[PDB]
RNA sequence: AUGCGCAGAUACCGGGAGGAACGCCGAUGGCGAAGGCAGCCACCUGGUCCACCCGUGACGCUGAGGCGCGAAAGCGUGGGGAGCAAACCGGAUUAGAUACCCGGGUAGUCCACGCCCUAAACGAUGCGCGCUAGGUCUCUGGGUCUCCUGGGGGCCGAAGCUAACGCG
């Protein structure tokens, strides 16, 4: 029930370079799940670029495990969403009830994995924080206890456990920064399942891109009528100015944010 | 002041400077000496003379707290960590003990030009 | 892995006479076997090039003894041929 | 089914009911795998030459026996398992040979 | 070679195939727990080999120090 | 110089993480068509040395062509970068310094699967057999093991070979 990626068509007319992916539980959800309104237009003001759609599913899932802290679950298996960075797995609870639930790294149709207040460090079960085995993997991860899974580290391979302080434990985060979380909070343990996807190559622009559901985006599209920058012309503008009275692309955002110095360092940037 | 009587000396040293320094009976120090510390620079601070020096300041401190005995700490190598080492012994303030670690690699990390022509 | 017994025995089965204690059949049995099991490894493994190797210069002798067996008697040959199985 | 001897040592802090579980687990696992005892030995509890396992001692076991063969990288797996496991070691059964006589 | 101690006399018969021998194994640990040498086992190839395959299994699971903080320098 | 440190570094102590490598032993030593291959353990495997003379019965030596194989560099996607590090940036230089030096830091260096076959690819010397003093050392298999014998490595080395080395 894992998933090909790579699959590409080949010289179908410029239908080029078209990866797919196959997940092989293929069966299609079940029972619990309702649908999203059509959002893009909103609270009835209209807004944000692209935005299109194309055919409806939409999910439910679990963000929160303390709730039967413990009832082992077998994979019921695999499949997933029209939404999420990454997959899911069905799984289902000793207890009857099942639930959809992230989809680590690859874990096993009908393995049984679990967490709660010991959980055993396998990927796949998850644990409060301080269960943490520093250096170990997860993801999912909330901070502030029972504000649920904060911090779903989407297809997010990415919550490593860096060691701790306080009632704090530390955490290198996708971004490439680390922040802190009170212990008793959580982390689904291990890793995502979705990255190759990430590199997923797609056909006809128009055609893909607008099958994802977003439509455009048109910078000092001449006629700067708006546009901030210039137009009417050909040349790029100069001021240094984007979209919506914008600041251009290089200024903060964050402040006192009572948020910040609160927790993490590494401040935000990377290098690859 | 702490005073312990006994404690280590730390004699590290490079070749353009070396270092020492007074740590208790555990792990941690209290003072210490080196090439430029002797009031040198560039070269020089790696002679086995300034190692007698600062060696030299290392004591007088050394007394100036509740200590004199030491086990000697021996790491890498000082271009004259004898004329140092000896200076040691020589104000005696107690010449103890002498630990081997220079703590060797064992293959690992290729270094840089230096000791790549050593190939 | 090799299991000098069963061995034994089969070289056996095929020496039609049991004095054949080194002849073209046992050549035979052997390498032939020995290929087998051997290659099906080299499957699961994909990389020893080294050994892939020897393993060829091995199959390439043995054919070549055949070779031979047909040379002088191809008949009770391909006998041979037939209760082996390989080159068909 | 060859024989291989199992030296392999676990953490010093135990104690009583724990040594039981652990050691037992020890047992039906090999077993489950296909292991059965030939030497049923260890030497208790002892030091080392080098702080391992953040200590200075911890408890040895040895039983050296029959196996099915390949199994062992798998039991062995199964073993340094359980953490305490402080170090899992697997080596084909051989023993003669005498120097300086 | 230089003789003023030597080892290959140090204990006789000496199952090489072994790990548990604290003791005899010691008896090649000079300081810093090297591998006191040919030049002191004066143990043919076949010596300075499994002699050592062992020396390597001892460290291996442990207790010898494969080297040491020396005492003394 | 430099760049880094009293917003305390450089040294000492404890703990954390990870990548790479693999000391003494280990060798002037070993295994491999070659390339090249090492901390130990286990899985599967191949070349290959000795002795009983037991089996078959010369089936064997050669290899144009092809077929698989392999340095390091570099490409392809997907991991990963502790250190090292063309490129780049400095600092030192001379008259010049894009390089030899010191201070930095990418790609790459590493793993998987795919791809390049590349060469002072070397012993610059194709392979297969048998004939012609010895001397020495070293590893390894068999023995009546002051040594002998089969095999394997460096060394000295009559004859002899070459324009000359030097092969032996």
């Amino acid at each position: 029930k894992f998933k090909p990626y790579t699959p590409s068509r080949r010289f179908m007319t410029v239908a080029d370079f078209s990866e797919i992916t196959k997940t092989e539980p293929e069966k299609s959800l079940v029972k619990p799940l309702k649908k999203t309104g059509g959002r893009n237009n909103q609270g009835r003001i209209t807004v944000r670029f692209r935005g299109g759609g194309h055919k409806r599913l939409y999910r439910i899932i679990d963000f929160k495990r303390w709730d039967k802290v413990g009832i082992p679950a077998k994979v019921a298996a695999i499949e997933y969403d029209p939404n999420r960075s990454a997959r899911i797995a069905l799984l289902h609870y000793v207890d009857g009830e099942k639930r959809y639930i992230i989809a680590p790294d690859g874990l096993q149709v009908g393995q049984q994995v679990v967490a709660g207040p010991d959980a055993p460090i396998q990927v796949g079960n998850a644990l409060p924080l301080r269960f943490i085995p520093v250096g170990t993997v997860v993801h999912a991860v909330e901070l502030e206890p029972k504000k649920g899974a904060k911090l779903a580290r989407a297809a997010g391979t990415s919550a490593q456990i860096q060691g701790r302080e306080g009632d704090y434990v530390i955490l290198r985060l996708p971004s490439g920064e680390l922040r802190k979380v009170h212990g008793e909070c959580y982390a689904t343990v291990g890793a995502v399942g979705n990255a190759d996807h990430k590199n997923i190559v797609l056909g006809k622009a128009g055609r893909s891109r607008w099958l994802g559901r977003r439509p455009h985006v048109r910078g000092a599209a001449m006629n700067p009528v708006d546009h901030p920058h210039g137009g009417g012309e050909g040349r790029a503008p100069r001021g240094r100015p984007p979209a919506s009275p914008w600041g251009w692309q290089t200024k903060g955002l964050k402040t006192r944010k009572r948020r910040k110095p609160s927790s993490r360092f590494i401040i935000a940037r990377r290098k690859k | 002041k702490r005073q312990v009587a006994s404690g280590r000396a730390y004699i590290h040293a490079s070749y353009n400077n070396t270092i020492v320094t007074i740590t208790d009976p555990d792990g941690n120090p209290i003072t210490w000496s080196s090439g430029g510390v002797i009031g040198y620079k560039g070269s020089r601070k790696g002679t086995p003379y300034a190692a007698q020096l600062a060696a030299l300041d290392a004591a007088k401190k050394a007394m100036a707290y509740g200590m004199q005995s030491v086990d000697v700490i021996v790491r890498g190598t000082g271009a004259g960590r004898e004329q140092a080492i000896r200076a040691l012994q020589a104000s005696g303030l107690q010449v103890k003990s002498i630990v081997d670690d220079t703590p060797v690699p064992h293959n690992g990390c290729r270094p840089k030009k230096k000791f790549r022509k050593a190939s | 892995p090799i299991t000098k017994e069963e061995k034994q025995k089969v070289i056996q089965e095929f020496a039609r006479f049991p004095g054949d204690t080194g002849s073209t059949e046992v050549q035979v049995a052997l390498l032939t076997l020995r290929i087998n099991r051997l290659s099906e490894h080299l499957k699961v493994h994909k990389k020893d090039h080294h050994s892939h190797r020897g393993l060829l210069m091995m199959v390439g002798q043995r054919r070549r003894l055949l070779r031979y067996l047909q040379r002088e008697d191809p008949e009770r040959y391909r006998a041979l041929i037939e209760k082996l199985g390989i080159r068909g | 089914m060859r024989r291989y001897e199992v030296n392999i040592v676990l953490n010093p802090n135990l104690d009583q009911s724990q040594l039981a579980l652990e050691k037992e687990i020890i047992q039906r696992a090999l077993e489950n795998y296909g292991a059965r005892v030939e030497k049923v030995e260890e030497l208790g509890l002892r030091r080392l030459a080098y702080p391992i396992a953040k200590d200075p001692q911890g408890y040895f076991l040895w039983y050296q026996v029959e196996m099915p063969e390949d199994r062992v990288n798998d039991l062995a797996r199964e073993l340094r398992i359980r953490d305490n496991v402080r170090r899992v070691m697997v080596v084909k059964s051989q023993e003669p040979f005498l120097a300086n006589a | 070679p230089s003789r003023k101690a030597k080892v290959k006399a140090t204990l006789g018969e000496f199952d090489l195939r072994d790990y548990r021998n604290v003791e005899v194994l010691k008896r090649f640990l000079s300081e810093t727990g090297k591998i006191l040498p040919r030049r002191r086992t004066g143990l043919s190839g076949k010596e300075q080999r499994i002699l050592a395959k062992t020396i390597k299994r001892a460290r291996i699971l442990g207790l010898l120090p494969f080297t040491e903080k020396l005492v003394r320098k």
